[PDB]
């Protein structure tokens, strides 16, 4: 995240820190005990799919407080449409082996149902995005998790608001624009997979998932998250549904 | 056949049904009961969803 500021220890506890052999890959978004949201091109080079982790209650990964619950992941479900290198359907569906434990410092985020996601939180205007990416453009990403407030824009808006680049991608109806122009403030490659929350009347839902973009805070772009809404009935099917042998499920989409 | 969910979710803290006539209902999501005024959520669980725990016990 660039320009935030560390989200207080507790404050985000559906975030998710994804680990693959103990390293860091991406984030996630806690929906429920046992289920991950997550984007599906965090996925694209995984190789050891048996050593993919979830941490959740995490905050300060240089040290170990005791709130920090691990999990192996069981399943990694990505849509059909979605094509490793490209922008389109950015999403995963990720399976614990066991559930987390609710506590002061791990709660689920609520996965909305569609047509109050598209009627409702759709046009909350500010929403918070979360990570351990970097802080800067190309520099170091955080130790601390950072958490970021930032404005969510009609596509029609994004287009006309962005510079004029060559051989970059639509924004499709499974996405939106989220962030700044002027280059201040952003979610960066670090922050892909993590949770794009809106509060809606004393409650926090997920909207997004930190997808891509054109660099990170770079003027004349926005980030682009992946837009939830239009997967519920996708992932609450599969949340129904029984796991598979191998990590790796690619499943129809719609 | 009254359109109501398309009007301010139709009153509804979380979740709006249209039935037929002018009758909604609100519904809200696991670990959340509806209050007696059929629009409100309240917590059934010690951890609902999008909660914050050290803001909700300040
Ligand atoms: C899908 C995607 C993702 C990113 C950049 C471009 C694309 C497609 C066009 C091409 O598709 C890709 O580039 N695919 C792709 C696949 C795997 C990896 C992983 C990597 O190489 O690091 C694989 C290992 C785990 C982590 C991701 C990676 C990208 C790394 N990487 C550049 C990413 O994650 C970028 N993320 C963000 C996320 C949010 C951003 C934001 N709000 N504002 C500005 C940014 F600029 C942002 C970059
Ligand atoms: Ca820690």
């Amino acid at each position: 995240i660039v320009g935030g500021k560390v989200c207080p220890k507790g404050e985000c506890p559906w975030q998710v820190l994804l680990l693959v052999n103990g390293a860091q890959l991406c984030g996630g978004t806690l929906i429920n005990t046992i289920w991950v949201v997550s984007a599906a091109h965090c996925f694209d080079k995984i190789k050891n799919w048996r050593n993919l982790i979830a941490v959740l209650g995490e905050h300060d990964l240089s040290e170990h407080d005791g709130d920090e619950q691990s999990r192996r992941v069981a399943q990694v479900i990505i849509p059909s449409t979605y094509v490793p290198g490209t922008t389109n359907h950015d999403i995963a569906l990720l399976r614990l082996h066991q559930p987390v434990v609710l506590t002061d410092h791990v709660v689920p985020l609520c996965l909305p149902e569609r047509t109050f996601s598209e009627r409702t939180l759709a046009f909350v205007r500010f929403s918070l995005v979360s990570g351990w990416g970097q802080l800067l453009d190309r520099g170091a990403t955080a130790l601390e998790l950072m958490v970021l407030n930032v404005p969510r824009l009609m596509t029609q808006d994004c287009l006309q608001q962005s510079r004029k680049v060559g051989d970059s991608p639509n924004i499709t109806e499974y996405m939106f624009c989220a962030g700044y122009s002027d280059g201040s403030k952003d979610s960066c490659k670090g922050d892909s997979g993590g949770p794009h929350a809106t509060h809606y009347r004393g409650t926090w839902y997920l909207t997004g998932i930190v997808s891509w973009g054109q660099g990170c805070a770079t003027v004349g772009h926005f980030g682009v998250y992946t837009r939830v809404s239009q997967y519920i009935e996708w992932l609450q099917k599969l949340m129904r549904s029984e796991p598979r042998p191998g990590v790796l499920l690619r499943a129809p989409f719609p | 056949d009254q359109l109501i969910c398309v009007n301010e979710n139709g009153g509804c803290e979380q979740y709006c049904s249209d039935h037929t006539g002018t009758k909604r209902s609100c519904r809200c999501h696991e670990g959340y009961s509806l209050l007696a005024d059929g629009v409100s959520c309240t917590p059934t669980v010690e951890y609902p969803c999008g909660k914050i725990p050290i803001l909700e016990k300040r």
